[PDB]
């Protein structure tokens, strides 16, 4: 992600998504392509609140 | 519904029948009549006042 600042938002708005089931009650990695990703904007500002 | 994308597993065409029922509750009254105008309803005597 260290490309031009163009490239890194439309690879943010692409790619950048954590993809959880809310099915379980605890947070597992969800099965692919199934329901809607999650997208984090503190996976481009690379911070936590 | 909806047509679905590339790798997703898509919808199936489906019915739902459904059925709805009567419930009945029925009212009463009792009301009563003494026997004075039971026996003064339709009968005369002397043809007094």
């Amino acid at each position: 992600a260290n490309k031009t600042l163009f490239k890194t938002i439309d690879e943010y708005l692409l790619r950048a998504k954590d993809c959880i089931r809310g099915d379980t009650d605890t947070q597992y990695v969800c099965v692919e392509g199934t329901e809607q990703l999650i997208e984090n904007p503190c996976r481009l500002t690379q911070e936590a609140l | 519904r909806v047509a679905s994308g590339a790798g997703l597993p898509t919808s199936r065409q489906t019915t739902i029948m459904v059925t709805k029922y009567s419930e009945k509750s029925p009212i009463t009254i009792p009301f009563e009549l003494s026997a004075a105008c039971l026996t003064y309803l339709r009968e005369t005597f002397e043809g007094t006042i």
